[PDB]
């Protein structure tokens, strides 16, 4: 059962409706289900330990038992009449609300008084290690003792009461065993009041350590079917939410980013110069799109996001070409009637707005840094919106210059200040964009070697690649973490790839001559570092052009295998090097037990 | 806000009804139920 | 078998449930509260992971659920 | 009151759902097959649409449906 | 209870799977509840009537009792074993499967030999109009008689069997009363075995006829329900199909229709002329967008359609301009660089397809019609693809002519053939579109009084327009059919609208002097024209500056009443005018008793 | 068509099924339901 009790207000009767919280002056009774007490029981259990340090600063109040705030009342207990009608139980352990309210109250008033003293014991404790991982070793305590009687600092709390912190300490090291009474000698055992937790947690020299890679294991199981792993390279429409992308906001450098190379970036190829004008705040300056091609981005596949345009440390050359001197460097939009890559001339651009224009000329904004003067680091900034740009077929966001008078000199400059690093970032994550368009969801298996070398780092920020990046990225860490595709053990990973590849060579080898039985020592070889390369680099399985890992079949497999692998790790995973794992263990506390040798002369 | 009358103990344009936080009982249901594999059995 | 602890999952989950009873009459879907004990039985035996081990551990009367329960 | 020709429609209706009881089960919504005998009931007396007509209709133990039910 | 009768397998104890359907040797045995019985007896008995003419002419068998057809089982009966258990019937009479064959094929053998005599029955009687509805009339016996004697063709039914047709006869037809053997006279009633029935059709003097009134307003009712009249001006989305749209291919006359009455279609309206050229088919040919505007149809906002552009009995003068002869007519696609209404000259348009020429030059598809040579009818026809246009921002349709070779003569000339009469016929419903946009929900209240005189006429076939169009006409039929909303009878229709307009003038008038008690009598009537208006032209309701119709509040007020109005017409609606429509009808009977006068006089 | 049991008497992919129209039994359930007002009552 669980839940508030229940009690047959109609009386005798109890139907599914003749029943009623059982309230009161009291609160609510509700059911304290055997499980439930092993937390108020192991929560009051870590006070009672303080114990002796309770009475020695009169504080406390006697030892906290948790059958002083519950009662023994018997009735229907469920979640609703209906429910609780299946629940009777007799006599069994409530507590009422306003008492749910004390032992809350106590266990953080109690929980308070000790977190404090708690705090001394400690920088004194840990401030000798009590704690190896192989083999023993000791430390002749006089020695010990008549040490920390100096380094404590004079505000501790274990210099005022010795052996009213070593009592409470006794129980949680089983480091310090206290000379018994009537033999005055130790007892070889340690008994510490968290006996077994404390005897599951020692570094087991068979398997590295059960707590250890028991969690590894639940943890990386968490991941897996948290985020959705699971169906990482599914072939079919997924909305962008089930991709979970958040804080993702990643920066470039255009002017640079070829326009083919991410779709998200069109360029002004054109024989010559297109100086066009624009009135700004009265005066007039003229966008250059000088000699080269100004790599411009495009508006239109552009998820409404805060584009940043940041220019600094980049040079600015207003020495030479005074021309470029005076012209207030400035982030400005570019409508073109013919599509841009065809737009020849002047009479073609549409219109040019100053989305954000750098108070002060090029001349100012420079500092000298061994001649070429740079750009005193400043923040051009747009914040585009889908609808702004509708109807709209061509239109480009350009970090241009804006020179206030066109001259002979900046006749080879070309003003596209798109060199500085922009950073782009996604101002409404529902919406990501893919080979140029916006959407609403992703088709995972079509992104995957779909990109090429660089059509991947030249991604922008939450678009299909860069959310298909974002994801195996988890995956990528469930397998580095959990499996170990990191040592010659033909792990659950690259296990599931070798029978890909053999199932694929196989079949590629029926009908002709089959002159080649397939191989497998060099099968599994080559899986091995095609797992083990994915691990790596999460990324590469996104451009066109790598061995394996590209193909359809693995990943969707891949994946689906690290995932029962993880269901299934045992505890004793660390079985893994839990041979040279070990042998480094003792090899700590062999130099540990060095140290306790000078504790025990220095201070004898 | 229409009166119900039955359905539920309790009609929400109800007489004395009171909306009122208090910092001693942060509101919440069951969302951490444990299930992993080992822990569930 | 259904351990102490493995009934207080299922209960915690269909006790999470069973809370929204005002709103499933309300929309006729549901169909009724969920008691854990419809899916469970009484039998008794020895209950372990294999023959040997199932062995020491004579059960009287426990609370199993059967495969084709722990489906529903 | 639920004359003959009533009983053939909801009944008519209901036999239409019932005959979806192997998928309601299958996908745990639904509730059991929905009798038309748990909406109505066996009260008797004298059915008309106004006092004066209605006294030349007494019923006995006919079988009615209250608007609470009639609403379910 | 009802479906198929179970038994409990399991025997005695019947639980919700000790059930069984209680199958055999005879299929299985499905209950007959009261109602069903009253089918198979309602068409056993309309079987049984043809008695006499069965033996007469040694066919049938005996009369059909649909109590050899069925059985007396007992046991539970329902749907499924679950709610079976429900319905313990004893004795209950069901039909078993191999039964449900006979009493099929045996009303079906049955059917058709009666189907036959009844043909022949009917030639006979209705050859002399038994019906009359308003008094009697009668006509000598002997005089009929000796009179059909004639008349009846050689091969009827009713001259081989007489007294044998009449038998049966005179169970349908109240008007002909056999005379009783012992008083030979006949009985004043008249006793055919449709008595109630036939009863119940008579036009009934008080109001028009209860078989009519009462099915005019089910059938209204219907409808209001089915395809969704209610909700007819509901302001929120609502998906195409919610309109049922079908059989919906509307035709028109572009190159007349302007630019801003209808959206789907721009015009090149440019100074001088824009002669093109393109390769097709070899032959270089010269696409004109001569000195007018040439309105061309638009693509986007074009509904993936069959457009199929007629071009017959309009002028083709090859006679003045030799230049327009030689060139074979064909709709062109144009994709144009700027967008059009921007486009200047030929640099501007990016390609030409000829997307369905004519074979054969205009000299071959002309015909003289007096001086004025026309064109033979003939249907050039693209089908156009949503998507077949994707990206491409500017692109028309136009169904020029492709001269084959541009001259002075074709200066003034303009060859879009525009001025045929165009059929566009959406090919996929479920894209409908709204003001230049395809969308897949309209939001009826914001296409009322919305559009102009003519953004309603130059509407594109199946847009929300003429969705919200098509729709108004269902809804304009169910009450120009069931509400009197053609007589001073201020119906339930101008009645909905009177209370709004009210409700309306009443708070205009609210603050400031109020020097107007509003007047009512004059509000009854503008209501009355108002519903009237929309009855008569349901489209209106769409054009911005029709008085009442289109304020906000009616329609969505019209339709609720007449919704509420067709639920309780009570039987008797017919009591409109059924003073005039009874005059009328003893207007016949006294034409028809004049008539029954010469058969018997002609025919002593 | 993977083996269920018993949830239904019948198995899908089980032993001697058998598709085949005959022009004798038209398959139809009940839509035609009558509900209007004069109808239903
Ligand atoms: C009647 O429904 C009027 C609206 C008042 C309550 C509607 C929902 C808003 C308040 C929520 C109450 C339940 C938990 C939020
Ligand atoms: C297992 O599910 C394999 C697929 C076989 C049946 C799937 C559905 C297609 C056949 C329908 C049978 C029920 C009525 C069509």
């Amino acid at each position: 059962p669980t839940g508030k009790l229940w009690r047959p207000v109609g009386t005798s009767v109890a139907t599914i409706d003749s029943l009623a919280i059982v309230s009161d002056r009291f609160g609510q009774y509700s059911f304290v289900n055997e499980g439930m007490r092993e937390t108020f029981s192991k929560a009051l259990f870590d006070i009672n330990m303080w114990q002796p340090l309770f009475q020695a600063t009169k504080t406390g109040c006697g030892p906290i038992v948790l059958s002083s705030f519950t009662t023994t009342t018997s009735g229907y207990v469920g979640a609703t009449a209906g429910d609780a009608l299946d629940n009777p139980v007799t006599n069994g352990v409530f507590i009422s609300t306003v008492q749910i309210m004390n032992l809350q109250r106590t266990i953080a008033a109690r929980m308070r008084d000790v977190a404090l003293w708690q705090k001394h014991l400690d920088t004194a404790m840990t401030m000798l290690t009590p704690d190896i991982s192989a083999g023993s070793a000791s430390c002749n305590w006089k020695s010990l003792l008549a040490f920390a009687k100096d380094i404590l600092p004079l505000d501790n709390l274990c210099l005022t009461y010795p052996n009213e912190f070593y009592n409470v300490a006794i129980h949680r090291y089983p480091a310090l065993k206290p000379g018994n009474p009537d033999t005055k000698l130790p007892d070889a055992q340690a008994h510490p009041l968290g006996e077994v937790a404390g005897a599951f947690n020692a570094a087991t020299s068979e398997v590295g350590s059960l707590v250890g890679s028991s969690s590894t294991l639940s943890q990386a199981i968490s991941t897996m079917a948290g985020k959705d792993l699971d169906l990482i390279e599914a072939d079919t429409p997924l909305p962008v939410s089930v991709f979970t992308p958040s804080l993702a906001p990643r920066s470039y450098r255009p002017a640079f980013i070829k326009p083919e190379d991410a779709k998200w970036i069109a360029e002004f190829n054109n024989s010559s110069l297109i100086r066009k004008t624009l009135t700004y705040s009265g005066a007039t300056y003229t966008v250059q799109l000088g000699p080269g091609p100004t790599r411009v981005i495009d508006m239109n596949a552009m998820i409404d996001s805060v584009l940043t345009l940041d220019v600094s440390g980049t040079i600015l050359p207003y020495d030479t070409n005074p021309d470029l001197s005076t012209s207030v460097p400035a982030f400005v939009l570019i409508q073109t009637s013919v599509p841009i890559q065809q737009v020849t001339t002047a009479a073609n651009i549409t219109a040019i707005t100053v989305v954000s224009a750098a108070g002060a000329s090029a001349i100012n904004l420079a500092i000298n840094v061994r001649g070429q003067p740079r750009f005193n680091m400043l923040h051009l900034q747009a914040t585009f919106e889908r609808e702004t740009i509708t109807g709209i077929p061509y239109i480009y966001g350009l970090g241009t210059f804006l020179i206030p008078s066109p001259t002979s000199s900046s006749n080879f400059s070309n003003p596209t200040l798109m060199d500085g690093l922009l950073t782009v970032t996604p101002v409404l994550l529902r919406e990501t964009t893919y080979k140029g368009e916006v959407v609403d969801a992703i088709v995972p298996a079509t992104v995957m070697a779909n990109q090429t070398s660089e059509e991947v780092a030249s991604a922008l920020a939450n678009d299909a690649i860069v959310l298909v990046s974002n994801h195996l990225n988890k995956l990528a860490n469930v397998v580095g973490d959990a499996i170990p595709v990191a040592s010659r053990t033909d792990d659950s990973a690259t296990s599931a790839i070798v029978s890909r590849l053999a199932v694929q060579h196989k079949l590629s080898q029926v009908g002709q001559a089959s002159p080649t039985p397939p191989d497998y020592p060099l099968l599994w070889r080559r899986a091995k570092r095609a797992a083990s390369m994915f691990v790596s680099n999460p990324s590469l399985a996104l451009q066109v052009g790598i061995p394996v890992l590209t193909q359809s079949g693995m990943l969707s497999a891949l994946t689906s295998g690290v995932g029962t692998a993880l269901r299934t790790g045992s505890l004793g995973k660390g079985v893994t090097d839990a041979s040279e794992k070990l042998r480094a263990r003792q090899s700590l506390t062999v130099a540990k037990q060095a140290f306790f040798d000078q504790i025990g002369s220095l201070w004898p | 806000g229409n009166v119900q009358t039955s359905v539920n103990t309790y009609n929400i344009t109800g007489d004395g009804n009171s909306f009122t936080p208090t910092s001693d009982m942060t509101s919440t249901a069951a969302p951490a139920i444990d299930l992993k594999p080992g822990v569930l059995n």
